[PDB]
């Protein structure tokens, strides 16, 4: 999962630290979780 | 929707397609969808 998430992360923007405002949906199904939505966001940047 | 390739259209018995849907398939790096009322929002999962 960890490898694939960053593979999808750079499959759209490249390796040159560009970003895309298109989210990445992911669903973890487990008996140990609620029906929760955790929105991880990219770090805020001031200079390109 | 089968010509598009991805299931994102209302399909059921009776009257379902009750409003003219002007789809525009366009080309970009990765897939999402945007309406003209949820401006800014980027729908990504086709159930939604
Ligand atoms: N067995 C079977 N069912 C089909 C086939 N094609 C469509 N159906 C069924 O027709 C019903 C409605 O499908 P749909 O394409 O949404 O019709 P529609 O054109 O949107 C109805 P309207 O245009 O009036 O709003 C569905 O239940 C679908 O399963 C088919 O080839 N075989
Ligand atoms: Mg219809």
């Amino acid at each position: 999962v960890r490898l694939e998430i960053e593979a999808e992360t750079d499959r759209v923007t490249g390796t040159n630290k560009g970003i895309s405002p298109v989210p990445i949906n992911l669903r973890v199904y487990s008996p140990h979780v609620l029906n929760l939505t955790l929105v991880d966001l990219p770090g805020m940047t001031k200079v390109p | 929707e089968n010509f598009v390739g991805r299931d994102f259209l209302p399909r059921g018995s009776g009257i379902v397609t009750r409003r003219p849907l002007v789809l525009q398939l366009v080309n970009a790096t990765t897939e999402y969808a945007e309406f003209l009322h949820c401006k800014g929002k980027k729908f990504t999962d086709f159930e939604e």
